[PDB]
């Protein structure tokens, strides 16, 4: 969305930058969010405590 | 008029080339990933592909990434991140350079070593200056090994 920074835990409004599409507030939130998604993607392919989500 | 990069869908599209921990499996997969990285201009795509390289540990796969042009590509990303003063991406790029098994012949290809040496002296970020300093000392030992 465009109302707040897409990184989980960040409520800041997004800023304009040629490096993204008005959904991040800073460069740090880009790297941190991509790291959060990567870890969750690895967790989704590893052992789970439930069969279906 | 735009489309925000979905890093989850980027990794999903590489499901067959990566392990459960996000490591590149074969040298054929790192060639297709490099083709996607060469066309990646948005920061989300670049930071996601850098995580894939950082997680890959097989040396024969990492050397293939360097041979296909990955070292030239990281030089272009390093140059752009230094011009726009993108500290988080500069940090992740230097962590990737330290992760890659760079040889003396690789360091002589472009001015990446020069830009890293300048960061170790004049960067106002404490963590970026320290990472660049450790990276230069590691490369000094590689040159000293022959
Ligand atoms: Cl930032
Ligand atoms: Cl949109
Ligand atoms: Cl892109
Ligand atoms: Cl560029
Ligand atoms: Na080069
Ligand atoms: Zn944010
Ligand atoms: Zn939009």
């Amino acid at each position: 969305g465009h109302m707040r920074c897409v990184r989980s835990g960040c409520e800041n409004p997004p800023i304009v930058s040629k490096d993204w599409d008005n959904e991040y507030c800073s460069n740090e939130c880009v790297v941190k969010h991509s790291r959060d998604v990567f870890l969750a993607w690895v967790a989704s392919r590893n052992s789970n405590t439930v069969v279906f989500v | 008029g735009h489309m925000p990069i979905d890093p989850k869908e980027l990794l999903k599209g590489l499901d067959s080339f990566l392990t459960r921990d996000g490591e590149v499996k074969s040298v054929d997969g790192i060639a297709k990933i490099f083709s996607l990285m060469k066309e990646a201009r948005k920061m989300v795509s670049r930071s996601t592909y850098l995580n894939i390289i950082l997680q890959t540990r097989a040396p024969e796969v990492l050397v293939k990434f360097i041979d296909v042009g990955g070292y030239k590509l990281l030089n272009s990303w390093l140059t752009y991140s230094k011009t726009t003063n993108n500290i988080p991406l500069l940090q992740q790029i230097l962590l990737t350079l330290q992760h890659l098994p760079l040889t003396v012949d690789h360091l002589k290809q472009n001015n990446t070593a020069k830009l890293v040496k300048q960061l170790s002296k004049s960067s106002e970020d404490e963590e970026l200056r320290k990472l660049a300093s450790v990276l230069v000392s590691d490369w000094m030992a590689v040159i000293r090994s022959q």
